[PDB]
């Protein structure tokens, strides 16, 4: 249906938060057709360099998910 | 009739609606002027009450947050352990306010022995040229100290004569009636700012 | 027991390290946006109070009651009763769950924001580490890199007023010996609390003005205007205690109020 | 515009620099090359190296200009900046060495001017 | 565990090349904006720290939670199944891991911790905090480049000109570094900072840097060391007088300090006589 | 591996060439602003060490690893078709690829390496470290210029005054120039470096300019060699304690100078004999 991403965020303190891609902009969550471009995406996100906020654990995972068409 | 003025940097009055985030109120809060007075001289025979409240420079806002802790302490307790309990919490404070007040006074029913008037009102002028209190007067809070000189009338910049916004419903005040001694209980008077144009001018019963 | 209403200014400043990281805006430094200075909340300063206390004292009549894992791990009977035992409880006051008035005990001691004498700049430090947080993709192929943006402030000033009200100690019991050591705490209350965040905060000055009546004779303003302090007009950028000046009127305070340099 | 006695060793080093530049320019009017990577890297710490051994053939270029009347001015003009220095300094602090430069662009838009020292020279 | 609360003044310098680069500039070493003296952040001295205590002894109970290639979250998990954290419920689990961690990493033992990321295992605040260190007068960065003759990659045998292999390698000429530093006593109670690992300590900043050398940083060394031994548990007096009692000046001569000689140092020791001791080690 | 631990100091001139110019500013030598003395950076001495093993050994097990024109990604995707093609698996296959790379190429075996590019293939430290080295008294370089008979191209096909471009070689009449050395031994230990390669490693420095002579350089020497030697692991006394010993100094009677006759050395051994030892090499 429709391809997109999870979003999994830890923090120091055993807590932690999750959201998906594309919630930043005034653009809803983006949605791919393919899981390749969901893997092109995530390769992108992986490519730089990360700059942690406050209190933040570690770098982020993220994992591919289908979601059924809005 | 007395005519007073208080200054501070900051001051926040909470409305009820949104206690829980604070967000205060954009004008000073008529309740709270009677408390003010009672703090520089309470007696147990006397009863104040507001007329005239007068704005002295523009509305300004910023923003705030810091720790807190939401659990009332009790006796069965030890201790609190604040580290699991933190609630941050946010406000919206009211900046660098001045603002001048009318007010008198009149008498409980138990007016006691030494019920003169006069001894009261003389009394009062003492202690706010010397500067006496129970405890500094707060501004809705007991961080924002206030300072309050007594003055005539225009002693101070100018009044911001200029009309204002509206503000709809406002709090009056905490009904003490169906309380004994202490406020057992209390419900919540209310009343119309209705937005005077400079000076609000609180309406009795 | 104390019969006298008191006041105080207190002036402490921060070498080098963050005092205050605001929670809202990652961890900066608190300043006014408007101005360019910098605040320091009271409970800040209070927290670091009951802390220094727990931490001298360890005995009875002398907790806190409002602890930190860190550093250790009918109505009016019981209320006397606590309100006698823990230190903290008396002096700032607490509200109970139950009691007069929705328990409302409030004790002399109050507190209020320490703004900064002068605007005042902030640096952002970028910062690494060795190993990475987790083997989720363990980032074996050099992808450790990870930045941390530690904040600091390069120095400043600091001015706090202080109260206190007579009658409230009255019910609360505060012995003139408690007012004494709560000097000595302020006094000392830095020496025992270094952490890397903060880095090394000083404390400089101290002054108290004393009343003579309970009620008060004159009105506090003037007697905080008549302590001063200045920048040197040489420097244009501070950098030290060395450029400023502090200055004190006893001239007509000596009618009723006392005054002393307990600070320095 | 241009202190005419700064006094501040690095300003008035460049201007004689520039004059001199000015004079190595016109001496030999067939040519595009300068003094400039030659020897700013020398001026700005040790002068004392570079000034004196400029100075030697200073007098060879000024004859081989064509015209006299520019000579004798340009010749004045060096007697007037070098009043102020008493002694060729070996080293000089930073603000030394940028003032050195800010000099050296004074001197040369002043130089540069259609009639200045022409004017200057007449007064003489 | 310890006795009495110290404070202590330390004092070492650059010879040439950059102590600590900022990952935002390149790697200038870093600068104040204004007064134009140079900073160098503690994390960079307690990393030095650790990685002597690596090299020193190779033991348990001594070895640092933080390494070159390790899975902190690991290291958590395996602390985290033994006996003692296993036998207790979540409430003390807490609790018994930080003990038990207590127990092995010396590094934890004198510095601070932060653990709580899988398996959480508490923080701790830790002894010996360390301050930052400046720079008494402004240094100048001398921004040197250089070339290298080969090309990283077959993709370019030749170059549109020559191979770019330009280098960059900042160094600085001169500067005295100052820092200061405390240890408590009372937080010392909590995590067992013994007297012993007190020493070592002390052992490592005199002997800190020659164990550390490397391409970028060139000739380091350590010169001063005073130390304020207070006498009861709680303090004699405010540290600040006695940070203050010792100094550095420049020597009135010189203009473009490049050695020792052209500073000064004065100690303070007349009104000394109050219970505090001043030892001095570095010299 | 070296069970010792080596600190040195060096001694050596130049006579009438640019030692190693700022790639920037022109050729001109490397010197300081505000103090008017000479640079030689490191890897420039480091560079003639290669070069000079480069012509001595010229067999396997002291190959080196940056060449005149070479692929480096080459030489790295070769070491992953050893023995090893996998049998590591990503774990410890860079781990391999480190050992292999310090088991042949002796550059890398000595100074340190990056190799990260391609299949990285790790990184190493290097037991051996060198300072900048600077000069003893401010230097004066005299430029000059010269002149080519015929030209290069026919876009400048006339031939004028302005013609036959000059272009300028420089020079410094004289000098002098301290190096610093360090050796370490945990590091040593890591990759393999022998004692044998110590003893080639003094014989590089004593005998490495003789066999490096180019248009510019003109004439260099080595005027001295000293070595300081621990007896422990542990640095038995701190660096500047012993390097003061050391003294150089410009004699009196000239204000000039000009040749190493004017100036003069100092060797101070008053009580370090007792566990610290002092070789001489240089003379």
């Amino acid at each position: 249906s429709m391809y997109a991403i999870r979003k999994i965020q830890f923090f120091y303190g055993p807590t932690d938060k999750k959201s998906y891609v594309g919630e930043e902009a005034g653009g809803r969550r983006e949605l791919f057709k393919t899981r390749a471009e969901a893997q092109a995406r995530i390769e992108d996100l992986e490519e730089g360099v990360y700059y942690l906020a406050h209190n933040e654990s570690g770098r982020p995972d993220y994992k591919i998910v289908w979601v059924r068409g809005e | 009739r007395f005519i007073l003025e208080i200054s501070g940097d900051l001051a926040c009055f909470t409305r009820s609606e949104l206690k829980v985030e604070r967000v205060s109120y954009p004008v000073i809060t008529p309740a709270a002027a009677r408390n003010i007075l009672m703090a520089i001289l309470w007696k147990p025979a006397i009863r104040w009450k507001v007329l005239k409240i007068e704005i002295l420079k523009p509305i300004q806002w910023t923003n705030i947050r810091r720790n807190e802790v939401g659990t009332k302490m009790s006796e069965r307790s030890g201790s609190l352990y604040i580290e699991d309990n933190r609630q941050q919490r946010a406000s919206m404070l009211l900046k660098d306010v001045a603002y001048r007040i009318h007010a008198d006074f009149d008498m409980t029913s138990e007016a006691g022995e030494s019920d003169n008037y006069v001894k009261f009102a003389e009394m009062f002028k003492r202690r706010a040229k010397k500067g006496q209190y129970f405890h500094q007067p707060y501004l809705g809070c007991r961080e924002f100290p206030c300072d309050f000189r007594l003055l005539e009338k225009a002693e101070d910049g100018l009044p911001l004569e200029d009309i204002t916004q509206d503000f709809g419903f406002m709090l009056y005040d905490m009904d003490f009636s169906k309380s004994d001694p202490r406020d057992s209980n209390n419900a919540e008077p209310m009343f119309y700012q209705c937005k005077a144009v400079n000076g609000v001018i609180t309406v009795p019963p | 027991t104390i019969e006298k209403r008191y006041d105080f200014v207190f002036l402490f400043d921060v070498q080098d390290g963050n005092p205050n990281g605001d929670p809202d805006a990652g961890n900066l430094p608190r300043i006014d946006p408007q101005t360019g200075e910098g605040l320091v909340t009271d409970v800040c300063l209070k927290r670091k109070v009951r802390n220094f206390i727990q931490m001298t004292q360890n005995d009875e009549h002398h907790d806190i009651f409002i602890r930190e894992k860190g550093i250790l791990n009918k109505t009016e009977a019981a209320r006397q009763y606590m309100c006698s035992r823990y230190y903290d409880i008396r002096t700032f006051g607490a509200v109970m769950t139950t009691g007069k008035n929705a328990g409302q005990v409030r004790g002399p001691v109050q507190l209020t924001f320490s703004r900064s004498i002068d605007p005042i700049m902030t640096l952002e430090h970028s910062i690494t580490r060795m190993a990475v947080t987790n083997e989720k993709d363990a980032s074996e192929t050099g992808d450790n890199r990870t930045m941390g943006r530690k904040f600091t402030v390069p120095y400043g000033l600091y001015r706090c007023h202080g109260f206190i009200s007579t009658h409230f100690a009255k019910q609360t019991g505060f012995s003139e010996n408690d007012l004494e050591l709560f000097w000595q705490a302020l006094v000392n209350m830095f020496d025992h609390d270094h952490s890397a965040a903060r880095g090394q905060m000083n404390a400089r000055g101290l002054y108290v003005f004393e009343h003579s009546n309970n009620l008060g004779d004159a009105p506090a303003d003037s007697l905080f205007k008549r302590i001063q302090v200045v920048k040197k007009d040489g420097v244009e950028v501070v950098r030290s205690f060395d450029d400023y000046l502090v200055s004190v009127d006893d001239k007509n305070l000596e009618e009723t109020k006392l005054l002393r340099k307990l600070g320095g | 515009g241009l202190d005419r006695n700064r006094q501040d060793i690095g300003y008035v080093l460049g201007r004689l620099f520039a004059v001199l530049e000015k004079i190595q320019a016109e001496a030999n009017p067939g040519l595009n090359a300068t003094i400039a990577d030659r020897y700013f890297g020398s001026a700005s710490s040790t002068p004392i190296a570079v000034f004196g051994t400029l100075m030697r053939l200073l007098p060879h270029h000024l004859n081989k200009l064509e015209f006299e009347g520019r000579a004798v001015q340009l010749q004045w003009e060096i007697r007037q900046i070098l009043e102020h220095c008493q002694r060729f300094p070996n080293h000089l602090n930073l603000e030394q060495q940028g003032l050195f430069a800010i000099g050296y662009y004074h001197e040369t838009q002043f130089l540069f001017t259609k009639d200045a020292l022409k004017n200057l020279f007449n007064e003489a």
